[PDB]
RNA sequence: AUUGGGCGUAAAGCAAGCGCAGGCGGAUUGAAAAGUCUGGUGUUAAAGGCAGCUGCUUAACAGUUGUAUGCAUUGGAAAC
RNA sequence: GGCGAAGGCGAAAACUUAGGCCAUUACUGACGCUUAGGCUUGAAAGUGUGGGGAGCAAAUAGGAUUAGAUACCCUAGUAGUCCACACCGUAAACGAUAGAUACUAGCUGUCGGGGCGAUCCCCUCGGUAGUGAAGUUAACACAUUAAGUAUCUCGCCUGG
RNA sequence: GGUGCAUGGUUGUCGUCAGCUCGUGUCGUGAGAUGUUGGGUUAAGUCCCGCAACGAGCGCAACCCUUAUCGUUAGUUACA
């Protein structure tokens, strides 16, 4: 299967009467039952069209940045992604200018080091108090830099899960030249994002099918085998 | 267009 | 590789027992072959604003083509409670001056064009008005692109 | 403020309305050509400026060719 | 919330009467809009011709406070407050937002009506409000009922 | 000898007061804001949880001294 449309069970839907023109080429006129729905040709092309420039800016060694902020299931299951191929990855937001320079980002990983190579030693030999708060620190640089520890420069790519639950993240995004890459839904704005992804993130199903359709392109992009999109077995993966 | 390298 | 001052303003917060004084400093840069920038910092001193202001303008680079030194077309930008006109001039014409206005086109590097203002001068607002002038320039090959006739007519 | 401005709060929309004169005003197709544009014709003096030149050593200056709309009038035009 | 051009209109009943909204497959034929002067209306107060006056309360009287209270706190109380006619026409007489004219994201509503029906929900055409894109603005802000877009017109502003 | 409106240094003051700011970045055309915001949190911007903010400095704490408990070096010119 190439992301056969058969699978395809859960993409199409929203939330119901809050849309806006720009989403007007992918709805159709609505009364049978005001749940925004999507159309299936369009979707198809278009994540093709996505998964084949990711794949081709991925040859040459590109950089991808996820947003997992997103309650748990999609927030593990990226991080899970983010993990086997070692790339950027968050589990909290940005608190603003976290996309913008490098200077609060270098001091930050030396920190990180410092405090890896240093911390162990210390349990007990130093204050307990020194073990909480290096603790703490640890559990900070997790929050923010524990996703983000390998940049040699900002990554060239993301993907941002839902732009207007991360208005912020996109703001940064359209500030740089860099490319961006992004879900759309019946609220989201697919004028400021460079990629249009009209797939729903409210029902976990539709984001673990992107996700596996991202970490497909990524996987076959440095080696790595094929779990979906050229599987022809269905997508299994249930809720939790 | 893609193909950014 | 200009690095011209425009103005210097006093600027204070005010809070108990006295008030914040400090300076604040405009600077605008150009390469005179196209590429021009703008900046404006505040400082308690001279290096801190004048370092950002270079650096913003770094940032802030925008680029121009060359047009047989001037502006071949008719424009109006409206930007910070001011108009500014602009049209061309002939080869052998000369260059007008009006402190800002004269100072953003010799960033941009020309030597004929003639110019209007209209409005309220506070420099700030003449850069505006400057960069809503230029940055909406019209090129033959665009609107050429744009259409079926390649040629002029 | 034709070129070339505004009136929500900086100055100004009348308290509102019935509206004469006046200005503006749907489409179609007909005459005619009033406005209008355009081609000839009479006239728009001298002088000034503009361009070319002549005279004073040099310009100021003077002289010299064109240079000034517009009005009437002959012929086209019927888009408004 | 509705109806009003505006001022404004809220006990019941009757009488005379204006205007509006919906489709008009019914109709004339551009007969349309503006509106200088011109005309009509128009909160409060007030003046004549009289009424009536339960309270109110200017003005005024007295008491209490207060350094000063000449106001305010209180007790009385004139004109006036309401009726019929004659006039004064002005006000933060505001949406501080002229008339009329079509066109331009959306959403939350609400009211009247035509489809339709137990209601309720729906669509529709108008009205009435909030959120709010682009855009327009010095800002606030405005935003299909615009300060958007433009158009015909009158009135108006040239610093204090 | 005057001139603390020519001064330095020193001291009082709010005040053992918790705020003072700055760098980076962003928003706002600007004076600015953002941090320094909010919920807990104690005396503290002392600390924590989220937030267009991330950091850094200053007062802020710890590293000074005494008291109260014990071990130990010493025991007289104290003790007996």
């Amino acid at each position: 299967s190439l992301a056969k449309l058969g699978e395809m069970r859960t993409h199409v839907g929203m939330v119901k009467r809050y849309w806006n023109p720009k989403m007007g080429f992918f709805i159709e006129p609505e009364r049978k039952h005001n749940n925004d729905h999507f159309v299936l040709e369009l979707q198809r092309q278009s994540l093709q069209t996505a998964y084949n420039y990711v794949k081709e800016v991925a040859q040459n060694n590109g950089q991808i940045l996820f947003v997992g902020t997103k309650n748990d299931y999609v927030k593990k299951l990226v991080n899970n992604i983010a993990k086997r191929v070692d790339v950027a990855f968050i589990t909290q937001r940005w608190l603003g200018g976290t996309l913008t320079n490098f200077k609060t980002l270098s001091i930050s990983i030396n920190k990180l080091n410092k405090l890896v190579e240093k911390q162990a030693e210390n349990a007990a030999d130093l204050t307990k108090k020194e073990n909480l708060m290096l603790s703490r620190e640890i559990e900070r640089l997790e929050k923010f830099f524990g996703g983000v520890k390998s940049l040699k420069r900002l990554p060239n790519l993301l993907i941002v899960d839902d732009p207007v639950y991360e208005k912020n993240a996109v703001a940064e995004a359209n500030i740089l030249r860099i490319p961006v890459v992004a879900l759309c839904n019946t609220n989201t704005n697919p004028e400021l994002v460079d990629f249009i992804i009209p797939a729903n993130n409210h029902q976990p199903q539709s984001t673990c099918l992107l996700m596996n359709l991202l970490a497909d392109a990524v996987a076959e992009a440095k080696a790595m085998p094929t779990m979906f999109a050229y599987k022809p077995d269905e997508e299994i993966q249930i809720e939790i | 267009m893609g193909n950014f390298d | 590789f200009e690095e011209r001052i425009v103005k210097l303003k006093r600027i204070s917060k005010t809070t108990k027992g006295g008030r914040n004084m400090r300076f604040s400093v405009l600077v605008v840069v150009g390469n005179r072959k196209g590429k021009i920038g703008y900046g404006i910092a505040k400082a308690l001193e001279v290096p801190n604003a004048i370092k950002k202001a270079i650096k913003a303008a770094h940032n802030s680079l925008h680029t121009i083509e060359i047009h047989k030194g001037s502006i071949y077309h008719e424009v109006i930008g409206r930007s910070g409670a001011s108009r500014v006109l602009l049209k061309p001039a002939p080869q052998g014409t000369g260059i007008i001056a009006g402190g800002a206005i004269r100072a953003i086109i010799e960033l941009a590097g020309y030597s004929d064009i003639y110019t209007k203002n209209l409005g309220r001068n506070t420099p700030i607002n003449m850069i505006h008005a400057t960069m809503d002038g230029i940055l909406k320039q019209l090129s033959p090959r665009r609107v050429a692109i744009l259409r079926n006739k390649n040629l002029n007519e």
